């Protein structure tokens, strides 16, 4: 096949955890020392730890856990797991972290991570916010995580004010989050995710067209991309964000309002994201993407 | 459109230009590097005389004690992945037919983990020969990152000789020595074949005039005759 | 292969294409091939050798006019062509620019008659210390920094596989001077041209001085030169030794 | 004139160009002199009566007519010339030597009055005809520049790709640009190109690859859709190329899933039928895409 999508292993040294809607990562750094990467949400604790029981023998053994940004698909397990990894650094940017210590921004991620349980599932233990091991990280760091792992990080604001990836240079592996946009299973393309600023996801797209060529691309949704699918991810995440500025401009040319473009974007495209995003917030985000454009978008003549 | 390759490129010249420190260009060409997956890297500078013992100057983040052993060896002379610039323009993947010749040198890098890497050949525009090698210790290279590895080495060599050209560093200046028109010319008619009477008569000045502008060459080039101060001026590109 | 899809795929597929070229008419004409893909109407690529230092050799192969052909080597343009001469003393290309003609204004105002009216222009230095150089031009559109970008890459890409290419097959243009030195010669010379006498050379390398003496007149004979000075002079400007 | 973006009404398009017949199916006219004109397309057969009548609105004397510029052989681009040609004596019709050959293949002609038959209104009444091979035809070739008038001075470029003969033409001095099918079906509802290779996508993507680079145009005239202006026209030629090569990777990645190219084919008809129904026939239009489903399967470039 040409797109890796299931629990467990991807290859000699990841698994991939829990739900593959909202993953989690785990790099095996060595005999004895493991590293996570997102944070997931409350909803798929009760599938990580027993998933994960399957890969690691002690779960003491995790040292490092890296976040991308502050979004609930993506950082809702803090309280969950943390507490029992307790040689554990978390790594986050100054913005993540000041994020998690503001009070609006977690009661937003917990409503929304609420929003996701099962009416059988019970919560499990949980602890507070500002007590995270937390360690602030730059861009371009340089995380010698293990011997085979040396990992650098690099800042790609755009899809939120804080969003970061993470390129194995060993590997030629990228982690993207959602810096890229949402992979389309059924098409195969690139669905632009701008919901803050975007020359700065178009920027961000091309500092990370400078890398090496990709021979894994590895977004927040989806799984693991292989072949040229990750090589021109980014060139072609570029492309599609271009063309939808282009259509969105079209259509206001012709006197069409943002509604009109975002329920149509809703109705084609939120049924993939319907497991763990409500669709009000899918339309909500889509409009919000749709206004950033028009704000920022180039016009014609 | 047209390449993401060009982005990488021009990001590179941004990233260099505003440099006026070699320094920060050297520690730029370790971010790249280490960025393709590298762990170590190393420029070196082959001058052309003396012809029998030639300078080669080096500069890079190898193990300080491994360059101790190389200059104290003196490995810069008959090093394989440098000799090849002498003969070819293409890039040399490491391999043990390339080192047959001197096993010792190879062995001892090994030893120092030294183990897969790369060197990339270069001539400067004044007759230098400058060489980038980068290395690893566990993993050989793939085709086609070989392909892509020789291109970015070849493009970030290029802008590390001008920069450091630009930024006139010891290491690829050379002997200072410099000719009037009318020395030079005397000296390219030299250089040609021509006799001090020939050359008198062809720039309509006496014959005891160019023996004295003859000794005032070989007074410059610390030189016993005109042979070295005429081979030593073309191997230098001044005439 | 050369395609589309990527820049390392054209790479490879123009590799690839010049790999089974066993005639240098093939190779230029891959080379043309490319170069108007890039958008030029014409190309050059010259050699400039080093010797003679007065008057030195500077061939020129391509696809201009052959009426600027004949005007260019007529007077000699090529001698003080500043985009040639430019590789003298850096790597980068040369976009070709009124300020960079300054110098050579009679050369620049012919080019532009016959059509040469935007153009650039790139150096590179052989392992043999030769300076080659491609050109490109064309008549009505100029460059813009973007393209320049693009060309500069494509043109360092094709100019190295092309001198590559032409010294495996051993073409006239660069074959500048076919000279071979026996080891025992070569290392007379390096001594030579060191500065050392035929008696110290002959105790160096322990033989007789008439041995070294019998060693320049065959190397002499070899260069066509009168005394050592021309033979050591132009060994070093040829990388012999 | 205008502010819009997009000028697709009958009537004048600029101070030497207007548009004629139908907008799906356009004729366009320019004025060379006070009593030279030249057309551009060859529209459709079933219009030859309307665009005729609009024709007389503008020129006083048919006989004006001089050159009319053909972009390729398809029915829907050269069905006018044997019906209005007789009452346009001074006419050259100016097409690429293969196109002007097709004219004189028996089997090509009789596709082409084939499928401009099926068009007609109820009971409508087709005008006399000449033959084909009786047209007052010059073949041209890539890079002529042809002299229509004191300042329409218009370049041949070959477009291949869409089909065997595409050529398009290229007025410098208002850096205009006929392009018919060469960039594809303009998506009025998007904004976007609707590739349309059928023939060969190498051709196709070197010609559109080698339009990109022509100076920055100001008006982009495809076969279909009227005129465009602006940076929709300037970057016209890079979007099809984008839009060309999306398409590719959607296919690949169907393909790599196990779908067959009747699906796509069906999903693309599905999509965008719908504005070539007065002038294609359904089954033929779905046929297109099952054939540029091919020819991208074919020769698109795979991912390993
Ligand atoms: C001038 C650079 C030459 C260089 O790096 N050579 C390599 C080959 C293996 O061990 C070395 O020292
Ligand atoms: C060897 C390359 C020389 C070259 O490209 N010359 C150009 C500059 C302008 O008119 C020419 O003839
Ligand atoms: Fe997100
Ligand atoms: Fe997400
Ligand atoms: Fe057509
Ligand atoms: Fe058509």
């Amino acid at each position: 096949m040409l797109r890796l999508s299931a629990p467990g292993q991807l290859d000699d040294d990841l698994c991939l955890l829990g739900d593959v809607q909202v993953p989690v990562f785990l790099l095996r750094l060595g005999e004895a020392s493991w590293a996570l990467v997102e944070g997931g949400i409350s909803r798929d604790a009760e599938l990580v730890w027993a998933d994960l029981c399957r890969w690691v023998a002690d779960p003491s053994q995790v040292h490092y856990w890296l976040i991308t940004h502050k979004h609930y698909d993506h950082c809702g397990l803090l309280p969950y797991l943390c507490p029992r990894l307790p040689n554990v650094q978390v790594l986050a940017s100054e913005r993540t972290c000041q994020a998690w210590k503001s009070e609006s921004a977690v009661r937003v991620v917990e409503r929304l991570n609420r929003q996701l349980l099962r009416a059988e599932q019970r919560l499990p233990e949980a602890c507070a916010w500002d007590a995270l091991p937390v360690r602030a990280v730059a861009d371009g760091e340089w995380l010698e995580l293990g011997p085979r792992h040396r990992l650098q990080v690099i800042e790609a604001h755009g899809h939120s004010d804080d969003h970061v990836v993470f390129y194995d240079v060993r590997r030629r592996r990228l982690f993207c989050g959602d810096a890229l946009g949402e992979f389309d299973e059924a098409e195969g393309v690139w669905r632009p995710l701008v919901f803050d600023d975007m020359e700065a996801y178009l920027e961000s797209l091309e500092r990370l067209q400078r890398l090496p060529t990709l021979l894994q691309l590895i977004p927040g949704h989806g799984g693991l991309l292989r072949g040229r699918l990750a090589a021109d991810g980014a060139e072609s995440a570029y492309t599609e964000c271009l063309r939808l500025c282009r259509r969105l401009l079209w259509r206001q040319s012709m006197g069409e309002s943002l509604d009109e473009l975002s329920e149509e974007l809703h109705r084609a495209w939120g049924g993939q994201s319907v497991d763990f995003l409500p669709g009000e917030l899918h339309l909500g985000s889509m409009r919000r993407m749709l206004e950033i454009l028009s704000r920022q978008a180039l016009p014609l003549d | 459109n047209d390449g993401g390759f060009l982005l990488w490129w021009d990001g590179l010249r941004s990233e260099m230009q505003p440099i006026h420190d070699s320094q920060g260009v050297f520690a730029v060409l370790e971010k790249e590097v280490r960025r393709l997956g590298f762990d170590y890297y190393a420029y070196g500078v082959r001058h052309t005389i003396p012809f029998t013992r030639p300078k080669t100057e080096v500069h890079g983040t190898y193990p300080k004690a491994w360059l101790e052993r190389y200059q104290m060896q003196n490995y810069g002379a008959v090093d394989p992945a440098i000799l090849n610039g002498l003969r070819s323009s293409e890039m040399v993947v490491w391999s043990d037919s390339l080192f047959d010749q001197s096993r010792m040198l190879w062995n001892e890098a090994r030893d120092w983990g030294l183990c897969v890497g790369a060197t990339l050949p270069i001539r400067a525009p004044n007759n230098l020969l400058s060489v980038l090698s980068v290395a690893r210790d566990q993993q050989n290279i793939s085709s086609f990152e070989r392909e892509e590895i020789r291109l970015r080495l070849r493009c970030m060599i290029e802008l590390l000789t001008q920069k450091l050209t630009d930024l006139e560093h010891p290491m690829l200046m050379s002997n200072p020595v410099c000719l009037s028109h009318r020395e030079r010319e005397i000296l390219q008619w030299t250089a040609d074949g021509k006799s001090s009477g020939e050359i008198a008569i062809i720039l309509s000045i006496s014959e005891s005039t160019v023996n004295f502008h003859h000794k005032n060459i070989q007074k410059k080039f610390d030189a016993p005759n005109k042979t070295l101060a005429a081979a030593y001026a073309a191997a230098l590109g001044l005439i």
